[PDB]
């Protein structure tokens, strides 16, 4: 296909997202859900990894790997030590609130997620990490988990199948760096949410020292749909490898702002002027777009009006898709304080175990303090160019690039600006 | 804002408390939910449960929680400075968090800010005299596609007005909970001007399903 | 009070490659020498994974 965008509505896997059906189990089994379950369970986790591996998945998290390698990688016998899926709801990123709906409104299509998962690598049980703010979508979600304990769909001979599965909710207590899936780990045993590095690998020593494999709650509600529809028609969707759909959520200054499912290939223009009623003060009034909330750096109108939404296109255009955000900031907003508060709100949330982070997030705060004000000298924004190549490539988590990155594209999309501002406040003040 | 403990007369080492034989019972859930010989990952659950129980977390719970789940209480210290979500000081009844990041930030909560200090008179961070609001500022909770947005407690009260979180205000002084959702037209993530898509019926059970499952 | 001294080779101090060298540098001149065989560290056997053990005692408790 050439043109993407505009999704069928009977190709959308999250029916009932804006909340417009029951959510109980009544709800979910009479939109499709928990369908002949027991045969996936029957037919192996070979074949299931290679129903994923088909269907060309890849992470939903903000990363884009692979979900088929990625659930292959558990694929050996055990040695001793259980294995454990862990699915991951922290949700501190800003721009971004789909899993929040797919939790309070679709659980159970999560619920069957998690065994279906846990099947598929022999994990002996699962955990789901949600925020700790998140009081009534987790309350939600351990009704959906009561109810298919009572109705025997897990627990003991889960689903009639003989593999027995059992599904946890660990509540978190307010943190961004927690969303990390190393700091996640380390934040179920008791610990600091900080960080592992890596080797060792998830994989092989995660939680509890077990084998752990961490995935995001959307790429995990997928895979029944994936198990049940077929590789082929979730391979369908848009270019190769960037196959599915995706939760968009556009947000900032739009008319409408919202959450919809949507192709993967469709053009950022035309999903906000569709989906989302577009810009206000019409399409030419659009400043800056961010793509994907505040890991990756923003984009300006000139590359924003033929551009494709996807993992590929996005990263051609020296930016990332992420986590599927669309920000936009139209011509009656200070970017500089946008970009302000963005780093900001990294410096209040930063784990601060590894020292490049600790140090150069703090002061790329101090910088853009500094650039808001307008006190500041044209030199000194290439140095801060510099810093974020200090910083972008010697952390341990990835934390210190989603900090450098929309430094970086707010100096090189906006460098006039910037040199406007300190000019003008050399002449008025000085 | 301070990651250090002096022994005040109200918050002490020797301050009374203890957990209700409910929570005693909450507590054994919690660590039966864990595997065994990892008792410590119920550090951060089981400490939550404590502040459910007072409102904001002395240096009682932090030895308590140490002793029930025989961990150095200096991790239990780690993890209550670490997180932001356990209230070390005496907070009011109500716990105002107003969100004001970039999403949000772009939607005008200064406007909703404003409104708090030009009614409640307090400032960022400061106490009423009958100690049953606290203002607090706080990072993205979430729900952008609904900025502006506040929360109280455990509730969210998203796409608010000046008037409508003075009217909340009001009817929180009242003693009434109020609805913990979206005040604007829209139900919880839709657009307002209409549904763009899910209008259909769903096609229900066994749609399309691949042959040999 | 200053530190007065009387022994001239008090602040003399040796540079020598290995050890051969400097037992004949000092057996040459007559000087009565002691020797102290150099002390090289074991090698240790590093592991990361030791501390996110599961069923181990080298689990740290803080990080
Ligand atoms: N979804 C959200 O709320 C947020 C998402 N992000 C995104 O998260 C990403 C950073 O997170 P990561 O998952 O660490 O990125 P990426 O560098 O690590 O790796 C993606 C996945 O592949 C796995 N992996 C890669 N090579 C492996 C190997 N040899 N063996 C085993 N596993 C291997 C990793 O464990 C990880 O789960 C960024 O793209 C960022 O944009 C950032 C902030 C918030
Ligand atoms: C600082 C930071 C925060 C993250 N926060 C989240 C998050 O809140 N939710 C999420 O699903 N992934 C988050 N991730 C990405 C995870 O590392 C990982 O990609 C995810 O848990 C599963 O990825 P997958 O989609 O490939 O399965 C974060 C990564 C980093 C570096
Ligand atoms: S980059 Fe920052 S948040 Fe990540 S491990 Fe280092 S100090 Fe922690
Ligand atoms: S930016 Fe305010 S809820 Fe996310």
């Amino acid at each position: 296909k050439t043109s993407f965008g505009s999704l069928k509505d009977e190709d959308r896997i999250f029916t009932n997202l804006y909340g417009r059906h029951d959510w109980r189990l009544k709800g979910a089994q009479s939109r499709g859900d928990w369908y002949k379950t027991k045969e996936i369970l029957l037919k192996g986790p070979d074949w299931i990894l290679g129903e994923v591996k088909t269907s060309g998945l890849r992470g939903r998290g903000g990363a884009g790997f692979p979900t088929g390698l990625k659930w292959s990688f558990m694929n050996k016998p055990s040695d001793g030590r259980p294995k454990y899926l862990v699915v991951n709801a922290d949700e501190g990123e800003p721009g971004t609130c789909k899993d929040r709906e797919i939790i309070r409104h679709d659980p159970h299509k999560l619920v069957e997620g998690c065994l279906v998962g846990g099947r598929a690598m022999g994990a002996r049980a699962a955990y789901i990490y949600i925020r700790g703010e998140f009081y009534n979508e987790a309350s939600n979600l351990q009704v959906a988990i009561r109810e298919a304990y009572e109705a025997g769909l897990i627990g003991k001979n889960a689903c009639g199948s003989g593999y027995d599965f059992d599904v946890f909710v660990v509540r978190g207590a307010g943190a961004y760096i927690c969303g990390e899936e190393t700091a996640l780990i380390e934040s179920i045993e008791g610990k600091q949410g900080k960080p592992r590095l890596k080797p060792p690998f998830p994989a092989d020593v995660g939680v509890f020292g077990c084998p752990t494999t961490v995935a995001n709650v959307e790429t995990v509600a997928v895979s029944p749909t994936i198990c049940r529809r077929g590789g082929a028609w979730f391979a369908s969707f848009g270019r190769e490898r960037n196959s599915g759909t995706k939760l968009f959520n556009i947000s900032g200054h739009v008319n409408n702002p919202c959450t919809v499912e949507e192709e993967m290939s469709v053009p950022l223009k035309e999903l906000i002027e569709k989906h989302a009623g577009g810009v206000t003060g019409g399409w030419d009034n659009l400043l800056a777009v961010i793509p994907g909330g505040s890991s990756t750096p923003l984009i300006p109108k000139s590359v924003c009006e033929t551009v494709l939404m996807d993992f590929d296109a996005l990263i051609q255009a020296q930016t990332g898709l992420g986590t599927a955000a669309v920000i936009v900031m139209d011509r009656s907003t200070d970017i500089v304080k946008a970009i302000a508060r963005l780093i900001e709100f990294y410096k209040h949330e930063s784990c601060g175990q590894c020292t490049p982070c600790r140090e150069g997030v703090d002061w790329m705060n101090k910088v853009m303090a500094r650039f808001v004000r307008g006190d500041a000298r044209p030199a000194e924004i290439d140095s801060l160019w510099e810093i974020s190549k200090q910083i972008e490539g010697h952390t341990i988590c990835a934390l210190g690039d989603g900090a450098a990155w929309p430094v970086q594209g707010l100096i090189r999309h906006f460098r006039p600006e910037l040199e406007e501002r300190m000019q003008r406040f050399a002449q008025q003040h000085q | 804002a301070l990651f250090v403990h002096r022994d005040t007369p109200k918050n002490n080492p020797e301050t009374p408390f203890d957990f209700t034989p409910e929570n005693y019972k909450r507590i054994e859930a919690i660590v039966k939910n864990y595997p065994e010989g990892h008792k410590a990952a119920a550090v951060l659950p089981v400490l939550d449960l404590a502040q459910r129980q007072n409102g904001w977390l002395p240096i009682s719970a932090m030895n308590k929680v140490a002793e029930i789940l025989q961990v150095p209480p200096m991790r239990v210290y780690e993890v209550a400075t670490f997180y932001t979500m356990y209230n070390r000081k005496p907070v009011g009844k109500y716990h105002i968090q107003v969100c004001t990041t970039t999403p949000c930030m772009l939607r005008n909560s200064d406007s909703i800010l404003e409104a708090i200090q030009k009614k409640l008179g307090i400032k960022v961070g400061e106490t009423t005299p009958d100690k049953l609001f606290t203002l607090i500022e706080v990072e993205c909770l979430g729900a952008c596609v609904n900025a502006p947005m506040v929360q109280i407690n455990d509730n969210y009260y998203e796409d608010l007005t000046p008037k409508d979180i003075e009217e909340i205000i009001d009817e929180l002084k009242a003693g009434k909970i109020p609805k913990p959702g979206p005040r604007s037209g829209r139900f919880s993530c839709e657009p307002a001007g209409g549904l763009t898509s899910l209008t259909e019926p769903p096609k229900g059970p066994g749609f399309g399903v691949q042959a040999g499952l | 009070g200053w530190a007065s001294t009387a022994d001239p080779l008090s602040n003399l101090v040796l540079t020598f490659s290995t050890k051969e060298d400097a037992i004949a540098f000092a057996e040459k001149n007559g000087w009565s020498y002691d020797v102290e065989e150099r002390k090289v560290p074991k090698p240790k056997s590093k592991s990361y994974g030791a501390n996110f053990s599961w069923n181990k005692r080298t689990r740290v408790s803080t990080k």
